[PDB]
Protein backbone atom coordinates (compact mmCIF):
# COMPACT_ATOMS: atom_id res chain seq x y z
CA UNK A 1 0.00 0.00 0.00
CA UNK A 2 2.92 2.39 -0.43
CA UNK A 3 5.01 1.49 2.61
CA UNK A 4 8.47 -0.03 2.50
CA UNK A 5 7.26 -3.56 3.29
CA UNK A 6 4.05 -5.48 3.76
CA UNK A 7 5.07 -7.54 6.79
CA UNK A 8 4.20 -5.80 10.04
CA UNK A 9 6.81 -7.57 12.17
CA UNK A 10 9.50 -6.24 9.81
CA UNK A 11 8.43 -2.65 10.47
CA UNK A 12 8.31 -3.26 14.20
CA UNK A 13 11.74 -4.91 14.07
CA UNK A 14 13.38 -2.12 12.07
CA UNK A 15 12.04 1.31 13.00
CA UNK A 16 11.41 3.14 16.21
CA UNK A 17 7.68 3.53 17.01
CA UNK A 18 7.57 7.40 16.80
CA UNK A 19 8.29 7.11 13.08
CA UNK A 20 6.91 3.60 12.57
CA UNK A 21 3.51 5.19 13.21
CA UNK A 22 3.80 6.60 9.69
CA UNK A 23 4.16 3.21 8.01
CA UNK A 24 1.72 1.36 10.23
CA UNK A 25 -1.01 3.97 9.65
CA UNK A 26 -0.75 3.46 5.90
CA UNK A 27 -1.13 -0.30 6.37
CA UNK A 28 -4.15 0.19 8.64
CA UNK A 29 -5.80 2.40 6.04
CA UNK A 30 -5.24 -0.04 3.20
CA UNK A 31 -6.35 -3.17 5.02
CA UNK A 32 -9.41 -1.50 6.54
CA UNK A 33 -10.56 -0.21 3.18
CA UNK A 34 -10.14 -3.65 1.57
CA UNK A 35 -12.08 -5.30 4.39
CA UNK A 36 -14.90 -2.77 4.00
CA UNK A 37 -15.14 -3.50 0.28
CA UNK A 38 -15.39 -7.24 0.93
CA UNK A 39 -18.16 -6.80 3.46
CA UNK A 40 -20.22 -4.52 1.20
CA UNK A 41 -20.05 -7.06 -1.62
CA UNK A 42 -21.09 -9.86 0.73
CA UNK A 43 -24.07 -7.78 1.87
CA UNK A 44 -25.31 -7.38 -1.69
CA UNK A 45 -24.93 -11.09 -2.39
CA UNK A 46 -26.85 -11.78 0.81
CA UNK A 47 -29.75 -9.68 -0.44
CA UNK A 48 -29.78 -11.60 -3.72
CA UNK A 49 -29.75 -14.99 -2.01
CA UNK B 1 -3.95 33.46 24.20
CA UNK B 2 -3.96 29.94 25.60
CA UNK B 3 -4.18 29.02 29.28
CA UNK B 4 -2.05 26.40 30.99
CA UNK B 5 -2.16 24.52 34.27
CA UNK B 6 1.49 24.81 35.26
CA UNK B 7 4.66 25.64 33.40
CA UNK B 8 7.90 23.75 33.76
CA UNK B 9 11.19 25.46 33.00
CA UNK B 10 14.25 23.28 32.50
CA UNK B 11 17.68 24.85 32.14
CA UNK B 12 21.16 23.51 31.41
CA UNK B 13 24.26 24.07 29.27
CA UNK B 14 25.57 21.69 26.61
CA UNK B 15 28.05 21.63 23.74
CA UNK B 16 26.88 23.71 20.81
CA UNK B 17 26.18 21.34 17.93
CA UNK B 18 24.24 18.81 19.98
CA UNK B 19 21.17 21.07 20.10
CA UNK B 20 19.94 18.92 17.26
CA UNK B 21 19.81 16.12 19.82
CA UNK B 22 17.64 18.01 22.29
CA UNK B 23 14.63 17.70 19.94
CA UNK B 24 12.20 14.89 20.83
CA UNK B 25 12.04 11.63 18.95
CA UNK B 26 15.67 11.03 18.04
CA UNK B 27 18.57 9.45 19.89
CA UNK B 28 22.25 10.18 20.30
CA UNK B 29 24.45 10.78 23.30
CA UNK B 30 22.53 13.45 25.20
CA UNK B 31 19.22 11.86 24.27
CA UNK B 32 20.41 8.51 25.59
CA UNK B 33 22.29 9.21 28.81
CA UNK B 34 21.59 12.69 30.05
CA UNK B 35 18.19 14.10 29.06
CA UNK B 36 15.37 12.51 27.07
CA UNK B 37 12.11 14.10 25.92
CA UNK B 38 8.95 12.04 25.31
CA UNK B 39 7.51 11.69 21.83
CA UNK B 40 4.31 13.71 22.37
CA UNK B 41 6.13 16.73 23.80
CA UNK B 42 4.05 19.91 23.98
CA UNK B 43 6.21 22.98 24.44
CA UNK B 44 9.21 24.89 23.20
CA UNK B 45 12.99 24.58 23.14
CA UNK B 46 15.05 27.78 23.18
CA UNK B 47 18.81 27.73 22.78
CA UNK B 48 21.50 30.34 22.35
Amino acid sequence: FGAISSVLNDILSRLDPPEAEVQIDRLITGRLQSLQTYVTQQLIRAAEI
Amino acid sequence: DLCFTNVYADSFVIRGDEVRQIAPGQTGVIADYNYKLPDDFTGCVIAW
